[PDB]
């Protein structure tokens, strides 16, 4: 097992009542698959991926990364967030050699430049290699944060949601430029997504949880299509349209309502 | 017919010389009580279609024929819903509906006008974001209210510019099955545009399409046999959704490689 | 009982601390022979009944206290830039409406806006040639700028959501002033009338100390060209006394800024 | 390709002309009035156009050293001054702000002395040093530290709060820290800080040495104002454009430099 999370939860000590985020959720991630959470506003998804990677206190248990407690933030978790996480006052190449040189003092500026170029150029990133972070469009921003996070060769990489202020004509695009890149380095992927039809072509488990005062993996509905996909075929398989109903289901008649 | 946008052409005459034209041929026959949407490749013009309904925008060529009169301004009896919140943020909720309401019920009775107000708040939702200032609410929460601007006005049409651009995929979600509420009852005759297909096979009677490019024409105007009192439970197991679903997404397609096209013929 | 143990020891405990040290150090500092200033101790203990205990004590033609005095170079930022506040954001809203008049009076409105307010003493008080409207106006010069300069460019930055949702009503005239566009403005009024008070109160307490008077300016500066006895002590008082009686009209357009502010 | 030129030639450049006519005219046509002591705009350009125009700095007295010495002579003090404060102001801000234990405190009694009159410190600062000219460069140095030792300790505070977060997941803590992420976010901060506390520094510089004579424009405006004389009433008037026209080149050299280096959003 690539990671294990297991008997935790967390509660916010309130004047007005203690309040928990998060009730002994368990679930258990393999090397080299997908993993996708689901759910409405204050589900507490995105509470739960700041858990893991160390943002916040593991309560009433801990993760077990590689079987090891989460210490502290590092470039091991490496987590692109909302916002886009761009400084503005870097160019893209010092933007992405930012992260390279910093958990990386032991090897000469040789290999700095040429480590970017593999893991910049290969996302489509090299005409740009000198464009500052304010002519850059929204939906292409977010292929230099994907850019900055492998390019330290994370061990899981957590995406908070990436996609979820982008349009739909880039939004369809930037799939095509995980899965290629994802499979070379087989990196195990958490992310959030709202968007149901992005859950059933990127993910490998969906776990979606349940909302309310508490919260709990409500199911772990897995994907079982083929490992390359097309987005041409999958909806015209009929395992997708009942599959995909399920979430519609099983998201909007019970667990959460959020209305 | 309740409207009648024939020979809509609009062109834009560029400083540089470019002369960019936008539209060049649109026909439609939008009917009484019946909802249309505008599904485009965020390239082909809707917003500025939508405009020229609204009366924000006046057509180069030709001009719309609504209930078999011309538009010459924008007028209260064709509210819209911009997409950027168009709140005020210096009112609170109830008096943010009062704002329109006043503009068209000039007159009647105050009384009666602060009934109307708070009957029209509670339908779309709300009933308790009333008197709370328009800086704190939540991002799907500022939209409903602005809906319940343009219902408050009783217009004969009401534009929807896509208003669902800033909202993740969940309360868009929640909040396309409360137009349905809404709409079942009420006389709506809406022209919504988006880019997302599921809210187009969903709330829309008679779904029109745009052809990217500088020759957007109506593409084709594809009809939805579904029931009136729709449901986004029950609509979804229909046979035919998944059928035409595919439909919008097959044409959409044809776009892209189109806009790849597009960019060959300048940049290739 | 949330705040005497908790809330206290982050608001009035390290403040009096950090100027406690500060008095000592500067009581320190007094050590050096050749350190001109008097220490804390004599500033305020050398003058402590004729000037902080009792104000109020008018004993000539010009003798008063931290009063009589303060509100006399204040009564002026009153009766002045109150016309700079009425005069100032009607011409600052005519001007703006319409983006050609603030085209041709947008460098001229702006120039002499960075001319410093004493420096309009001179011609000022060449043509009015008394003491006290003399130094009314420079407060009224010297703040409609930074007022006339915010208002205007407040109008002008009106997000385009408020103009469509008004276009699309019938609204234009007085009824599309009043819920719009100048409610739409008192942010950006409060922003430079913050900037007027305060770059005014500078002009009343140095334009004063030229014009002699009655008032701080008269009192801060009519001691130390009379060299005496302790001659300093009664100027760091003032210095005191000003600074947060100025202090007190920065929060309090602050204070009724955040209660009428668009939020 | 000249229409470029011509194309805000009749939106930003002739209606100011037309302003100022307006304005001369109306300013002309005031002084007919008897009851006006001021000069009319002919006046005020003929009567000093001959010493005042033609050779600017110009040596004839101990004292008056023409118009453009005067001019550049007060920001010389505005040089060799509010560059320590540029200096010995950003360094002890960032060294106070990024420590929230000391901001808390020295924060609240260091907000009265940012309000205290230009003007103020002038009877201290003169009876300290001793000295007319080494007291209108102190004056002008504590003065303009506190708008920009006051406005940088929000900048190292106000720092996005995402951008924080890029540093903990980087393991990006100490020096490294300070200058690749703390730093360059706090430069727009500054600089619109010093933006401020150079407008102060000028407003602070022309009316402290009125008080204290010497050379440099008011010193020279109060010079001649007293000296009741037929072309005395120009001078005043005259010079006053120059403090404006000056000030503004101070206020706006600032913006060109910190529009260059800032961080672009």
């Amino acid at each position: 097992n690539f990671l294990v999370v297991e008997g935790v939860s967390k509660i916010y000590p309130t004047p007005e009542g203690p309040y928990t985020v998060l009730d002994g959720i368990d679930l258990k991630v393999r090397e080299g698959e997908f993993v996708c959470l689901i759910g409405h506003s204050g589900c507490g998804k995105s509470t739960l991926l700041n858990m893991i990677s160390g943002f916040n206190t593991p309560s009433e248990g801990v993760v077990l990364l590689q079987d090891k407690p989460i210490t502290e933030p590092g470039p091991d978790r490496m987590m692109v967030f909302q916002n886009y996480c761009l400084l503005p006052w870097l160019n893209v190449f010092e933007n992405v050699y930012l992260a390279v040189d910093a958990v990386f003092p032991n090897k000469p500026q040789a290999e700095k430049r040429a480590i970017v170029r593999e893991h910049l150029a290969m996302v489509g990133l090299t005409e740009a290699a000198e464009k500052k972070p304010s002519q850059i469009s929204g939906g292409m921003k977010q292929r230099v944060a994907i850019a900055r996070a492998l390019s330290i060769r994370p061990q899981v990489l957590i995406l908070d949601e990436p996609f979820g202020a982008l349009d739909a004509i880039t939004k369809e695009e930037l799939q095509e430029e995980l899965l290629q890149i994802w499979s070379d380095h087989q990196v195990t992927v958490l992310m959030i997504t709202h968007d149901i039809d992005e859950a059933l072509f990127l993910a490998d488990r969906v776990v979606m949880m349940t909302n309310g005062p508490a919260a709990q993996i409500g199911e772990i509905l897995d994907i079982p299509f083929d490992r390359p996909r097309n987005r041409r075929r999958i909806m015209e398989d009929p395992k997708y349209y009942d599959l995909r109903n399920y979430a519609l289901d099983f998201l909007f008649n019970r667990f959460a309502h959020n209305e | 017919t309740f409207v009648e946008i024939d020979h809509v052409d609009r062109i834009f005459d560029l400083p540089n010389g470019g002369r960019y034209i936008a539209l060049k041929n649109i026909e439609l026959k939008i009917k009484q009580g019946e909802f249309v949407s505008l599904i485009g490749h965020s390239g082909c013009g809707k917003s500025t279609l939508l405009n020229i309904i609204a009366g924000l925008d006046r057509a180069s060529i030709g001009g719309v024929t609504l209930e078999g009169r011309e538009i010459r301004e924008p007028s209260p009896d064709r509210m819209v819903v911009f997409q950027n919140y168009s709140l005020l943020p210096w009112l609170t909720v109830r008096e943010n509906v009062a704002l329109a309401v006043d503009e068209v019920y000039q007159g009647k009775s105050k009384g009666e006008r602060r009934a109307i107000i708070e009957e029209h708040i509670d339908m779309v939702g709300l009933r308790l974001a009333a008197n709370k200032r328009p800086s704190e609410l939540s991002g799907g929460m500022k939209q409903r209210v602005a809906i319940a601007r343009a219902l408050a006005t009783r217009p004969k049409l009401l534009l929807l510019d896509e208003p669902f651009g800033a909202l993740d995929a969940l309360t868009r979600g929640s909040l396309q099955e409360q137009l349905m509420k809404i709409c079942n009852e009420h006389q709506i005759t809406c022209v919504m545009v988006t880019h997302d297909v599921d809210e187009a096979l969903l709330l829309s009677d008679r779904v029109v399409m745009l052809t990217n490019g500088p020759e957007a024409h109506i593409g084709q105007i594809l009809e939805v046999p579904i029931s009136r009192p729709r449901q986004r439970l029950e609509v979804v197991k229909h046979p035919s959704y998944y059928n035409l679903r595919n439909e919008i997404i097959y044409f959409l397609n044809q776009q892209k490689l189109a806009k790849k096209r597009q960019t060959q013929q300048a940049s290739a | 009982q949330k705040a005497i143990n908790n809330f206290l020891w982050k608001k009035v405990v390290p403040p009096l601390v950090a100027l406690g040290i500060f008095l000592v150090i500067w009581q320190l500092l007094c050590l050096n022979p050749n350190f001109k200033l008097p220490g804390p101790i004599e500033t305020f203990s050398e003058t402590w009944d004729p000037f902080i205990i009792n104000p109020f004590f008018d004993n000539g033609e010009s003798d008063k206290g931290l009063g009589w005095q303060i509100l006399s170079s204040l009564g002026r930022v009153g009766l002045g830039f109150s016309l700079a506040a009425i005069a100032g954001i009607i011409l600052g809203i005519l001007i703006g409406v319409n983006p050609l008049v603030y085209n041709a009076v947008d460098p001229i409105f702006q120039v002499l806006r960075t001319v410093p307010p004493l420096a309009w003493l001179p011609i000022s008080l060449a043509a009015f040639q008394q003491a006290n409207p003399s130094a009314i106006f420079v407060i009224f010069i010297t703040s409609i700028w930074p007022i006339l300069l915010n208002t205007t460019v407040g109008v002008q930055q009106i997000p385009q959501d408020y103009i469509n949702v008004a276009k699309v009503l019938r609204l234009k005239g007085v009824k599309y002033f009043f819920k719009i566009v100048f409610p739409a403005t008192v942010p950006y009024i409060f922003t430079g009338l913050r900037i007027g008070i305060g770059l005014s109160w500078l002009a009343i307490v140095a334009a004063e100390m030229l014009v002699g008077g009655v008032g701080i300016g008269s009192f801060i500066w009519d001691a130390y060209n009379t060299t005496t006895e302790t001659n300093l002590s009664e100027i760091i008082l003032a210095l005191i006394y000003v600074g947060l009686v100025g202090l007190l009209l920065d929060r309090l357009v602050g204070f009724v800024a955040s209660k009428v502010v668009a939020d």
